[PDB]
């Protein structure tokens, strides 16, 4: 829903990230588990997301690369506390560090990295889900 | 003059840096890369071994060595050589760049086909020059057909990479006034349509087989529009956008492989965004761009409402809200804004699907211009 909403923003840098995220998410186990249960309803997002989903023999798998030593990218005190100003890079760096091999068994996560890189409100929205999943 | 007149390259670099700063380019490299195709074509057109590719002045682009120059500009150097069948030179470039020549040829495929396909497309002319252009295109293409380079995998490469060829063909449009001449290709609209037809024989059906292509073409066009800070090439890219959108609308009732709703919404929102960020209305090219955007919006809205009877209820309110302020600009745009609004709300009461959409709409401003629109709104 968030990505479909942001597909119509004036800037051209979040639209490419959004379509990449749609293509990655809608080709996995959870993407189909979602489409089957959501196609029974009526919503314009069903028609808007039709092109980005494809029928492939093997559904996309996310590489669950295991870091040699986790807890190191998030133990920094400077990461967890920003300065007086410059909240955007603080939240972006925190979200990116949370996405650097730390937990996140969910497959739709680890696929929102470009959207987090290009947008800040998306980082603020997604951070609680990352913490909960970890 | 740098090559032979003896101009000192440092003074030339100083002047070029100052000029690129004046035009608003972040770096001189981007400014000189914007005209790289013309420079390389006119360099190779000088039939002399003194003016070969090695002797091309690369210091004017802030490149330290030949290797970095190739690293950065082989995407545009290779197609210019290949169309001349200088395959030994592309082999030498690959050897210098320590990359395989097959990879470079595959990565530069659409820019190669730009110089090949349109000459296949249009024939029957009495112009001899175009006849030798067609002959050169045919010989280059059949050389590429040979198994030694690209093998027989040209068909798979072509079918699996169509959007890039499509956008490269689109970016060569030049209808002809006082507009500056674009990059060398200079292909009018009809030859582009012939190229699409020729690709179809060997087009929108193939794209509809992978409905995500239209998104890629639209994204590329909008990206090249956004990176541009000028007005002339901005209007040019708007012309390409209008051409592609018109061709896409011509293929309605096919469904675009289920991609109709997304492309309709994307086009509507792109046009709305272009309209909203209007700098002013004092420059002629700005007025031409505004008129073109309004015409495209009117055409797409009319096509959607006529051949869908739906899919416009979710966009009617934003379109109306964007169009309302445009009436207080001048009569030239006022006439088209008013008749588009009249088409949307006045003569559309016969449709029950958008009856509720018009009912749940903001009232029109209480001015004389909106008198008929206000009366229709109140009645509905």
């Amino acid at each position: 829903t968030y990505l479909n909403n942001t597909l119509v923003e004036d800037c051209v840098k979040v639209r490419s990230a959004a379509v990449t995220c749609l293509k990655n998410i809608l080709a996995t186990k959870t993407g189909h588990s979602f489409w089957e249960i959501y196609k029974m309803t009526t919503d314009p997002m069903l028609a808007y997301l039709q092109p980005f989903r494809t029928s492939r023999k093997k559904f996309l798998e996310v590489p669950r690369f295991d870091k040699e030593n986790p807890f190191e990218g998030l133990d920094d005190i400077n990461l967890w506390i920003p300065l007086s100003e410059n909240h955007d890079i603080w939240i972006k760096t925190l979200t990116c560090a949370f996405l650097d091999s730390g937990g996140t068994k969910c497959e739709i996560l680890q696929l929102l990295k470009p959207m987090c890189e290009v947008k800040t409100d998306f980082c603020q929205t997604v951070l609680p889900y990352l913490i909960h999943d970890i | 003059s740098v090559k032979e007149n003896g101009l000192e390259p440092h003074l030339v670099k100083k002047v070029l840096e100052k000029v690129s700063e004046t035009f608003g380019y972040r770096r001189l490299e981007d400014f000189m890369a914007s005209h790289l195709d013309y420079l390389v074509l006119e360099w190779l057109n000088l039939q002399d071994t003194e003016y070969n590719l090695s002797s091309f002045p690369f210091i004017l682009l802030n490149y330290t060595n030949i290797e970095d120059f190739y690293r950065s500009c082989y995407k545009v150097l290779i197609p210019h050589l290949v169309i001349r069948s200088h395959f030994d030179e592309v082999k030498s470039i690959a050897n210098q760049i320590q990359e395989d020549w097959k990879s470079l040829l595959t990565d530069c495929f659409p820019k190669i086909l730009v110089n090949i396909l349109p000459y296949f497309a249009y024939e029957g002319t009495r112009d001899s020059g175009m006849a030798q252009q067609r002959e050169t295109a045919t010989k280059v293409y059949d050389m590429l057909k040979s198994e030694n380079l690209l093998g027989k995998q040209i068909d798979h490469l072509f079918i699996s990479n169509l959007p890039e060829i499509v956008v490269e063909l689109l970016m060569t449009l030049h209808e002809p006034d006082l507009d500056p001449a674009p990059n060398p290709p200079h292909f009018p609209s009809h030859v582009i349509k012939a190229t699409f037809a020729y690709i179809s024989n060997c087009i929108l059906e193939i794209l509809s087989k992978s409905p995500d292509s239209y998104q890629k073409i639209l994204l590329a066009i909008c990206e090249q529009a956004a990176e541009t800070n000028n007005v002339y090439k901005k209007h040019r890219i708007l012309k390409i956008y209008h051409l592609f959108v018109s061709l896409l609308l011509k293929d309605i009732k096919s469904g675009l492989g289920g991609a109709w709703a997304f492309v309709l919404r994307d086009v509507i929102y792109t046009l709305i965004h272009y309209i909203n960020q209007r700098p002013s209305c004092i420059m002629d090219v700005s007025l031409r761009s505004f008129s073109l955007c309004c015409d495209l919006l009117s055409q797409v809205c009319q096509t959607a409402v006529t051949y869908c009877k739906d899919a416009l209820e979710n966009h009617l309110h934003v379109i109306v809200g964007t169009l309302i302020p445009l009436v207080y600009e001048q009569v030239e745009v006022q006439k088209q804004v008013l008749d588009l609004l009249k088409y949307l709300v006045i003569d559309n009461k016969d449709n029950e699907n958008l009856y509720i959409t018009i009912k749940l709409l903001d009232p029109f401003p209480d001015h004389v211009v909106f008198k008929d629109l206000r009366i229709t709104q109140q009645k509905i």
